[PDB]
């Protein structure tokens, strides 16, 4: 019984975490290009600030 | 027999090193008390003084 | 003006725990004999020949032996020439001899002569005052005979206004700066007294000296537990400068605490544990105590001048327990911290 | 905005240059002087300052005004003439000492004379259920605050109630200008009025006090919705906060 | 310790061993036992005696 | 913008069981947290840029529109997703090696199962053989048995 439930458990732990890891990395993209976006109106406004 | 002998002693003689400490402590508080009401009683006639005499 | 800087000394107890700033009103407090004077006369010494601009010395109502022992101390320095055009220190004196009518228009006129170089110049001035609690008692002595009932303890009704009204002048704008440091006689060691209490009001940095460390022979006597400033901050100084002022504090505080313990038990009945947060807060006492170059004349020793970066890493050493080998003499009255195991062997031999 | 059906709040920085500024007007007009030099109307001159603070009703709009007034006392002595007018005109005190300062206790409240007699009918149903007993345990610590310094031969309640004591402490310090949501200060609280942190060690309370609250807010935000809005703490956020810091507390140090 | 504390002067040269460390921790049969053995192996043979403390 | 979702973060995901490398499932859920928390410092949306008061407030023309007509129609390529692949490539591989316990194990499963079924076979009567009860308690070569 223990060691049928041994087989189980590492089909289960493995499938989560091996999409953790896809999601881990989806978020660094979104965060560096919302910063960049963001980024791209900062330095114009820089602009639209020194002139006056 | 010694460390129970001890042990009691400091028990006794750390009793009486605090209740002369606050048979003390009600002595310097009314001295405290009187000289408190002292010097607003002096520096009010000071400023009295100084000025009746302008 | 709003910006704030860090201007460097060399000293290790004004430099750790309470930094002075450029363009920055700084304050030295303290009673009579524990060294106003001669801690005014570090700062013309270490930082008034390594400065660009120009400088400024008031003198109100002091001795007038000590007006010249620094017209003889800045002529064999080459700060004062009397030969040639090329001077940088102008003087304006009024002593204890003068009448009291005298000694409340001396301050305003120092402070004027500093104006000129900060707004018809650009310069970057300095401003060094000592006494100025000789300006609030010398209005203090004129007053009943113009008609003014008196207010406490005896100073004249007008008292926080006029003090205002000159340090409104002594400012960083928009068109210069002036550092000043300014000595505060405090009357018979009491801070709550009605002048030196609203001063703390017009100052950045305090430095509150002190006769209970005087008498024990740490000298400057500076308090580290009574001296603020206003950029001691994470933000400004760093987060390693911050989190190690801060430790200095605390041992010290809590080294306070045991004193009282030690009264009644004694020393040696104390845990094993606590009997090393005193040794610990013994050698950052004894640490803080540097040898002065304009006192050698009292000491013998030499001019020591610890940079900013080995003071924090001399006292990062000795909170964590990487000189618990030494005794307690081998940090008296030395430099940085490699001094303190040279002179640690040179006592060893003599045994 | 009190007339008008608005809420404000107003600080007076600092009451206590008030009453010198006023006793020079009036030695310069020839009044009676009287204790430490001051006229005889110095406690008309703030109690009808400070009584404009109302808490207006229904009829006239439902407005109101906070008054907060700064007072600096000399050398720690509140029974001066102007630190005794504005004690008795005013409702609590919050007393900030110079020796907690230095031990590392900031903000440095004293919270032993420290009072409020409005009490705590101002404070939420969330907020009054888990600080009546944390005002009740910190009261028992500072009983046997003086044991502290050579204790380790005394009853397991006592060294119970000095675990406590220190670990209440370290949740209440807090560094300058970062200001919390009620809804997080409460779970902070009940993090450690429960009996979650007698294990871990007293230095890493902060650690794991700042570890937790950047979880909880991405991780746990529909949970600091249902007490922002609901406004009290039930049954169901009862079992749900509970099994949070269980969590959590479980794989922490890493 | 204080027992040799106030003899240190009148007999000084009277002393065997001295046995410090005493009273901080309670007192067990193992340091009835560190004493009593060093008692033996000094190389003092001695024939009769006496204890004195405070019961 | 885009946005997808994920799984649970509960229970397997910080228990990946490395040899004792706790420490790096630790570090695996520290970035997911970090991440989350700089998403929600940013929105999807920037603000917008204002044209018309561009030209009124900076009226200098020429050297302040050039800017706002080469600024306005610029692009953003965000960065490449090389690592992207590898980094899921490699958990295609393991998934097929975490099924070998599955694979290798089940007949290990089936053969004690089936080890239960013929020892209730041995026990059988109370005077039974001497010989059935030769398999469990053993036997062996000449001088084995010490005591
Ligand atoms: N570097 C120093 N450290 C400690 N004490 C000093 C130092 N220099 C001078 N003193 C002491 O300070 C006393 C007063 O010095 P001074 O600063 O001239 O007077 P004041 O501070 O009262 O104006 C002297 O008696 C001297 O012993
Ligand atoms: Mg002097």
């Amino acid at each position: 019984i223990d060691l049928e439930k041994s087989q189980q458990a590492l089909v289960q732990k493995r499938h989560y975490l091996f999409d953790v890891q896809r999601n881990n990395i989806a978020m660094a993209l979104e965060v560096t290009y919302r910063e960049r976006l963001h980024r791209v109106y900062k330095e114009i406004k820089n602009r639209l600030d020194y002139h006056i | 027999e010694s460390t129970t002998s001890e042990q009691s002693a400091r028990m006794t003689a750390m009793d009486n090193a605090s209740k002369n400490a606050s048979e003390m402590i009600d002595k310097l508080t009314l001295t405290f008390n009187r000289t408190r009401q002292a010097v607003i009683t002096k520096e009010l006639i000071e400023i009295i003084s100084g000025a009746a005499a302008l | 003006s709003v910006e704030q800087e860090i201007l460097v000394t060399g000293i290790k107890v004004v430099d750790l725990l309470a930094p002075y700033a450029k363009g920055g009103k700084i304050g030295l407090f303290g009673g009579a004999g524990v060294g106003k004077t001669v801690l005014i006369m570090e700062l013309i010494n270490n930082v008034a020949k390594a400065h660009g601009g120009y400088s400024v010395f008031a003198g109100v109502g002091e001795r007038t032996r000590e007006g010249n022992d620094l017209y003889h101390e800045m002529i064999e320095s080459g700060v004062i020439n009397l030969k040639d055009a090329t001077s940088k220190v102008a003087l304006v004196y009024g002593q204890m001899n003068e009448p009291p009518g005298a000694r409340a228009r001396v301050a305003l006129t120092g402070l004027t002569v500093a104006e000129y170089f900060r707004d018809q110049e650009g310069q970057d001035v300095l401003l060094f005052i000592d006494n100025i609690f000789r300006f609030t008692q010398a209005g203090s002595e004129v007053s009943a005979l113009l008609g003014r009932i008196p207010s406490a303890v005896g100073y004249q009704p007008t008292l926080a206004t006029d003090m205002g009204t000159m340090q409104e002048r002594i400012t960083t704008t928009k068109k210069g700066s002036i550092t000043s440091v300014q000595a505060i006689y405090v009357p018979a060691d009491d801070l709550t007294d009605p002048a030196p209490a609203t001063t703390f009001a017009h100052l950045d940095a305090t430095t509150v000296l002190s006769r209970a460390i005087a008498e024990l022979g740490i000298y400057p006597a500076v308090d580290p537990l009574d001296s603020t400033s206003r950029i001691m901050d994470p933000n400004i100084v760093g987060s390693e400068h911050y989190d190690v002022a801060r430790g200095v504090q605390k041992i010290l505080q809590d080294y306070k605490s045991l004193q009282d313990i030690i009264a009644i038990l004694g020393m040696d009945e104390l845990s094993e544990e606590d009997k090393l947060t005193v040794s610990r807060a013994r050698k950052i006492q004894r640490f803080l105590s540097q040898p002065f170059q304009v006192a050698e004349v009292f000491t013998g020793h030499l001019g020591k001048l610890v940079p900013l970066k080995e003071t924090i890493k001399g006292f990062q050493q000795i909170l964590a327990g990487e000189y618990d080998h030494l005794p307690e003499q081998a940090f008296y009255m030395v430099g940085p911290i490699e001094e303190a195991v040279a002179k640690a062997d040179k006592l060893a031999e003599e045994h | 905005f009190r007339d008008n059906g608005k809420h404000a709040l107003i600080i007076y920085d600092d009451l206590s240059k008030q009453a010198v500024a006023y006793r020079q007007m009036s030695l310069l007009l020839r009044r009676p002087p009287g204790r430490e030099a001051y006229p005889g109307d110095v406690f008309y001159l703030h109690s009808r300052l400070l009584e404009r603070a109302a808490k207006m009703n229904d009829a006239f709009g439902g407005g109101s005004l906070t008054a907060l007034p700064v007072i600096e006392t000399q050398a720690g002595d509140v029974s001066a003439y102007i630190p005794t007018n504005v004690i008795s005109i005013t409702d609590g005190q919050i007393f900030l000492e110079t020796e907690l300062f230095y031990k590392g206790i900031r903000p440095a409240i004293n919270v032993g004379l420290s009072v409020s007699r409005v009490g705590s009918a101002a404070q939420t149903r969330a907020m009054k259920q888990v600080a009546g007993t944390m005002k009740l345990e910190l009261a028992q610590y500072r009983e046997v605050a003086a044991f502290a310094q050579f204790g380790s031969d005394l009853d397991a309640a006592t060294q119970q109630l000095l675990s406590r004591g220190v670990r209440l402490t370290e949740l209440l310090k807090q560094g300058q200008y970062a200001p919390m949501a009620i809804e997080e200060q409460v779970a902070v609280i009940y993090a450690g009025v429960r009996g979650y942190l007698d294990k871990l060690e007293p230095s890493k309370i902060t650690k794991f006090e700042n570890a937790f609250l950047s979880h909880v807010i991405s991780q746990h935000q529909a949970l600091l919705g249902k007490i922002r809005a609901d406004g009290k703490i039930s049954e169901e956020t009862d079992a749900k906060l509970k099994e949070i810091v269980t969590n959590f507390l479980a794989g922490f140090e890493a | 310790d204080k027992i040799r504390g106030i003899l240190h002067r009148t007999h000084s040269d009277q002393f065997l061993v001295t046995f410090k460390e005493v009273g901080r921790k309670p007192p067990t049969f193992g340091d009835a036992s560190v004493i009593a053995l060093e008692l033996l192996n000094s190389g003092y043979e001695f024939d009769e005696g006496s204890i004195i403390f405070n019961r | 913008r885009k946005l997808a979702l994920k799984a649970i973060d509960w229970v397997a995901f910080g228990e990946i069981i490395p040899r004792n490398q706790k420490a790096i499932a630790n570090s695996l859920k520290s970035w997911n947290e970090t991440l989350s928390t700089r998403l929600a410092a940013l929105p999807e949306k920037p603000p917008a840029i204002d044209w018309a008061y561009y030209k009124a407030t900076v009226a200098k023309a020429g050297l302040v529109d050039d800017f706002e007509k080469k600024f306005n129609a610029l692009k953003v390529p965000v960065p490449e997703d090389k690592y992207t692949a590898l980094v899921d490539a490699e958990e295609q591989e393991d998934v097929k090696r975490c099924a070998e316990f599955l694979s290798l194990s089940k007949a290990r499963i089936e053969a004690y199962e089936k080890e239960l079924e013929k020892m209730k076979n041995i026990i059988p009567f109370d005077q039974m053989t001497i010989e059935d009860l030769n398999e469990v308690f053993p036997e062996t070569k000449l001088d084995k048995k010490k005591y």
